[PDB]
């Protein structure tokens, strides 16, 4: 059906020669334009009929006709990378209210990120500088990645999630181009959010005398630091560094001036772990008259990953243990099962804080 | 020219006079340097603690002098194509 | 000698040298025992994989610390010889210093107290074996059964087991045995231990060793033919019921 | 896409046919391996069935309950307990997509291609059907002794943490299941597990004399045995053996009768089979205590 | 994904806020555990359901099709047929049966089930609905 309407206007856009343009990047601007093709061929051209003199800029892809080369339409630069097109997500499922607890790991993030985006004129009265970067590391298993998605929901803008292993490519030097791919969209798309995940595989000095193949990774941060704070302080959006190993990072990366707000996650206390089961109490099945403060009290200090496992495994006892819904008896069985039974080995929580 | 000048720093005058004698004075007094028989320094190593560093004053060198500045990033000089980083 | 510390508090608050040492007991032979009014019975198994082991020349799994009290452990056999020798020397040292026969309460707190030293002593490692001390105090017929954990915590139990498949036997001793009405005869105390060994030994004879503890410094060790006598009577009332 | 010759205009999009590119994806032609052959493990068989097969076969139980179903289960135990056949029988009744990946393929020779492979494994499997990613026998990054494909200590952090982000940073509706099993999981990085995704942990031990009687009857169901061969006698002679050692004696006994071309295996073949397994195939473990 | 693509119609029509959310609430009618079907195990065509959905198809709201009123779509509340199963004895004492369905597992009088039969003996057919369980003096298994 839609193909019939497009065939009517397809007479001028097909038979005539317009679209068959050869796209290439412009080099020198004389106000004669020296442009190098993809086949490595240099030539000279000039403006067109409807082409504006202010549209042509240095280092921009400009399509020209293949027969007689002339400028026709400008194109946005950096057309080669296809990787960063899939790095932008849309509408994350985790909401802002999914993060439990009244502690300080919530309010501190929204003031340095969501506050300048929603109300940029609030800090303009005092004439201060909002923090460009932030710091979130914490112990493994607290759902730190869930807090990054909760910010993207309230922001209602472009979000970029970057994996630490994605920056390292299969060639030496290609990782340097991967850094500018992220910061190029910062100027193109204003008021977005970039997020780095597992930076420990990237950062750190690591010096020289080691295995010797380590000099390729250390240049990624030196390219990332240069693109963050260089000779020219070029930056707009907020930068988020996150990993599970803060001690193995670059001691320069661990110092301010690229980062101001620093928040480290901690294990919720008896009052903190209570709200963890309250946000899950609205879900599943909760028997009327059951106090969740006694369950979190019998459970020792542990990450939120093992806290949500209590409510999930409690529903598993409805089959083998011959129960309708989750009762208080099944909650006590989960204490020796979800916690005491699963300790053994290979249980992280606070086990690995360093290496 | 950038927006950073020497008026935004303080207490650094000990190391400021040394940077003026490297990339600053030979842009002016080089005619007087040939009379003494010496030669202008072809470069100076710039380093510091594992931190920000003196890059704040690097902008003032390209500002107050009002000369031509060329920014060259070292990590941008390594590429997969052999010889392109050397050119 | 070696001055470097070993036990270190985990960030969770526990100790690695403790919890990892408890796994050596769970991988060892299960040691179960019960106590009656006039008698105490301590059962123990052996390794069913190894054969051609003469019972006479092999040291008994239940070590006798004193005439009125014995020790049946489960765990590392390398760390058990240290506790058995030092408990017997203190048994004679207590008779030398205070001129008093030792008591089951003093023997348990001593062995558990010595284990507290190695956990707190830099340069040594805790014991990976758990001992069960059962006996009768002098001029007292009251049964005494005390558990000694590798962590140093000791407690009294009516019926308690340690080693592999412990949780299976513990659930069996709660419903079948009652602490309010213990058996007043020796024969009922022996048959109770055999019922707990049917789910672990799994149809074996020479691998079962049962030690009977009686007051007035009376110890009677059941032979191979005497243990199988109680097994036959229970198996006839098991499948038929 | 599809271009044009003269006008050089896009004609349309051309979809990829004849399977989604790489065909080694283990599409599972379904040989139909049932649960009767893995019988005797039913104590631990119903454990994985509820956390894997149950949400796929009966999704209404977890949806109406309100709890989130687990993303898989980790397996640990001595070799020979049947950890390979446990996950094979689950994918048979589900009739869904299921994957089998060797843990040694996570690291390549070229630097940077290790984490690039782990991205394409979960990407293609998640697009078609509620698939399951099962990586068996993971030796990755330990006791290296690798001259060729060794990438240093940089391949260690990139390849492993890439799998952790697939269970954390990668969003999914719950149709992707990840089950990992190997001989020893202690050498692996425990941070890779992150047991807020995996709430199920299944261990394995050696079977008793009652379980081996059921396992022996499985392999001898299709085998022709003579009248002088007793099933309970062979189980009694079994000492410290796993599920694989039971099939090893059934295979060795079949090879002895195959040399003489005997339909029914006599009792003399089982006598020589148990002696060869306990000698070579069965080696004394380094445990050594007691 | 389908219900979230209708946000572009709120600008073209001021009443699109109620229209897009009217059928969504009808989908959740009965706390999500209830539905409307004209078929059952006995194959009985019910004209009450056919007198509701078919009538509310055309002219759902006032701006839809010609000029209508807001009382037309209330006919769907009369065709609600919730699924349930009940088991009694004499005076109404409940008896536990074995049924595994979605919420649950091993239910009794006062819960619901879908296409399942228990192992307990009621009288003859052993079907869903309201039944009475009676046991023989030889083998008797009750709550």
């Amino acid at each position: 059906a839609p193909s019939h309407l497009w065939d009517i206007m397809g007479d001028r856009q097909r038979l005539g020669e317009e679209h068959p343009l050869q796209v290439a990047r412009c080099t020198k601007i004389i106000k004669k334009y020296v442009i190098n093709l993809k086949q490595i061929a240099k030539f000279v051209v000039g403006l067109g009929e409807r082409v504006s003199p202010t549209d042509i800029e240095e280092g921009m892809r400009v399509g020209v006709d293949r027969s007689k080369y002339n400028i026709e339409l400008p194109l946005p630069p950096r057309i080669d990378p296809s990787v960063t097109m899939m790095t932008v997500e849309e509408k994350p499922d985790v909401t802002y209210s999914d993060v439990g607890g009244c502690k300080d790991q919530i309010e501190k993030l929204r003031e340095v990120v969501e506050l300048p985006l929603l109300s940029p004129e609030r800090f303009a009265t005092l004439g201060i500088d909002p923090p460009k970067g932030i710091l979130l590391y914490g112990p493994p298993g607290t759902g730190k990645t869930l807090c990054a998605r909760a910010v993207a929901n309230r922001t209602d803008a472009t979000f970029i999630r970057v994996i630490g292993s994605e920056l390292v490519q299969k060639y030496v030097g290609e990782g340097a181009r991967m850094v500018r791919e992220l910061f190029e969209m910062a100027r193109t798309k204003k008021a977005c959010i970039i997020f780095f995940d597992e930076i420990d595989a990237v950062g750190g000095a690591r010096f020289d005398d080691g295995a010797g193949g380590d000099n390729e990774v250390q240049r990624t941060m030196l390219e990332l630091i240069t693109q963050l704070d260089g000779f020219d302080p070029r930056g707009n959006i907020k930068v988020m560094f996150a990993t599970n190993r803060p001690n193995t990072l670059d001691p320069a990366l661990l110092r301010p001036g690229r980062i101001d707000r620093k928040v480290e996650f901690s294990l919720p206390d008896l009052e903190g772990r209570a709200n963890i089961f309250r946000i899950h109490s609205k879900s599943m099945s909760v028997e009327r008259g059951i106090r969740w403060e006694l369950i979190s009290r019998l459970c020792p200090n542990s990450t939120g990953a093992e806290l949500r496992s209590v409510c999930t495994e409690a529903g598993m006892f409805a089959i083998r243990a011959r129960r309708k819904v989750a009762t208080e008896k099944d909650f006590l069985k989960a204490v020796d099962k979800v916690i005491s039974g699963y300790k053994k080995f290979s249980s992280t929580s606070r086990y690995m804080q360093y290496n | 020219k950038p927006t950073e000048t020497y008026s935004d720093v303080g207490g650094l005058d000990k190391q400021i006079e040394e940077l003026v004698e490297a990339i600053v004075l030979p842009m002016k007094r080089a005619d007087k340097f040939k009379d003494m028989g010496i030669r202008a320094p072809k470069g100076a190593l710039m380093y510091g603690p594992p931190g920000t560093g003196k890059t704040l004053l690097a902008r003032a060198c390209a500002a107050q002098t009002n000369a031509t500045f060329l920014k060259l990033a070292a990590p941008q000089l390594v590429q997969m194509y052999i010889g392109e980083g050397a050119k | 000698g070696y001055d470097r510390a070993l036990s270190i508090f985990s960030p969770d608050g526990h100790i690695f040298q403790v919890e990892y040492a408890l796994e050596a007991v769970k991988r060892g032979t299960c040691a179960v025992g019960v106590k009656g009014k006039n008698c105490v019975v301590l059962g123990c198994e052996r390794r069913s994989t190894l054969k051609l082991q003469d019972t006479r020349i092999t040291p008994s799994k239940v070590s006798k610390i004193d005439s009125h009290v014995v020790l049946s452990f489960s765990g590392l056999n390398a760390d058990s010889r240290i506790l058995i020798e030092k408990a017997r020397v203190e048994a004679q040292s207590h008779r030398l210093t205070l001129e008093d026969p030792v008591t089951v309460e003093y023997l348990t707190r001593y062995v558990a107290g010595v284990q507290q030293r190695y956990t707190q002593s830099g340069g040594v490692r805790p014991f990976g074996v758990s001992t069960l001390i059962a006996g009768f105090d002098p001029r007292d017929d009251e049964p005494k059964l005390y558990q000694t954990e590798p962590s140093g915590i000791y407690s009294s139990w009516s019926a308690q087991t340690i080693g592999r498949n412990s949780k299976t036997v513990r659930e069996f001793l709660e419903k079948n045995y009652d602490r309010k009405e213990p058996p007043a005869t020796v024969e009922e105390c022996v048959k109770l231990t055999v019922r707990s060994l049917l789910e672990v030994v799994q149809t074996g004879a020479k691998n079962i060793e049962i030690t009977v503890v009686k007051p007035d410094s009376d110890i009677v060790a059941l032979s191979s033919e005497e243990i199988n006598q109680y097994v036959t009577q229970i198996e006839q009332e098991k499948q038929e019921q | 896409v599809l271009l044009h010759h003269k006008t050089m205009s896009i004609v349309g999009v051309l979809q990829d046919d004849a399977d989604p590119m790489v065909s080694v994806m283990k599409m599972d032609k379904s040989p139909t391996e049932s649960y009767s052959d893995i019988g005797g493990l039913e104590s631990q068989i119903q454990e994985i069935k509820e956390s894997v097969e149950l949400p796929l076969t009966h999704p209404e139980l977890y949806e109406e309950m309100g709890i989130k179903p687990p993303k898989g289960v980790i397996l640990y135990g001595a070799p020979g307990t049947g950890k390979t056949l446990l996950a094979k029988a689950v994918a048979n009744q589900t009739s869904a997509t299921f994957l089998r990946i060797v843990g040694s393929e996570l690291i390549q020779k070229y630097l940077g291609d290790g984490p690039r492979l782990c991205r394409q494994i979960f990407k293609v499997a998640g697009e078609n059907a509620p698939s399951i990613v099962f990586i068996d026998e993971i030796d990755a990054i330990g006791t290296k002794r690798y001259d060729s494909n060794s990438g240093g200590e940089r391949e260690i952090q990139r390849t492993m943490l890439e799998l952790l982000n697939q269970l954390d940073g990668f969003d999914d509706r719950g149709d992707v299941k990840v089950i990992m099993a190997t001989n020893k999981i202690e050498t692996l990085d425990p941070a890779l597990i992150r047991p807020g995704r995996i709430d199920r942990k299944i261990l394995f031990e050696n079977p008793d004399l009652s379980t081996k009687k059921k396992i022996l009857g499985i392999h001898t169901s299709k085998m022709n045995l003579s009248e002088d061969v007793n099933l309970e006698t062979l189980v009694t002679t079994k000492d410290d053996l796993s599920g694989a050692d039971i099939q090893a004696m059934c295979t060795e006994a079949g090879l002895l009768a195959l040399r003489e071309r005997r339909m029914q295996v006599t009792a003399e073949d089982f006598k020589q089979a148990k002696e060869r397994v306990m000698k070579n195939k069965v080696e004394e473990n380094l445990e050594g205590l007691y | 994904q389908l219900l979230r693509q209708l946000a572009s119609y709120y600008s073209r029509e001021q009443d699109a806020l109620f229209i897009t959310r009217l059928a969504q609430g009808l989908l959740h009618l009965g706390k999500g555990t209830m539905t409307m079907d004209v078929f059952n195990d006995a194959h009985v065509l019910n004209k009450v359901t056919l007198a509701s959905i078919l009538t509310t198809a055309v002219g759902l709201v006032s701006p839809s099709f010609m000029l209508k009123h807001h009382q037309l779509f209330y006919m769907l509340n009369a065709g609600i047929r919730p699924k349930f199963i009940l088991a009694l004895n004499d005076e109404g004492e409940p008896i536990k049966v074995n049924v595994r369905v979605g919420q649950p597992v091993l239910l009794n009088h006062g819960e619901r089930a879908e296409l399942e039969t228990d192992e307990y003996i009621s009288y003859t057919s052993h079907i869903e609905g309201v039944v009475i369980l009676k046991k023989n003096p030889d083998y008797r298994e009750e709550e």
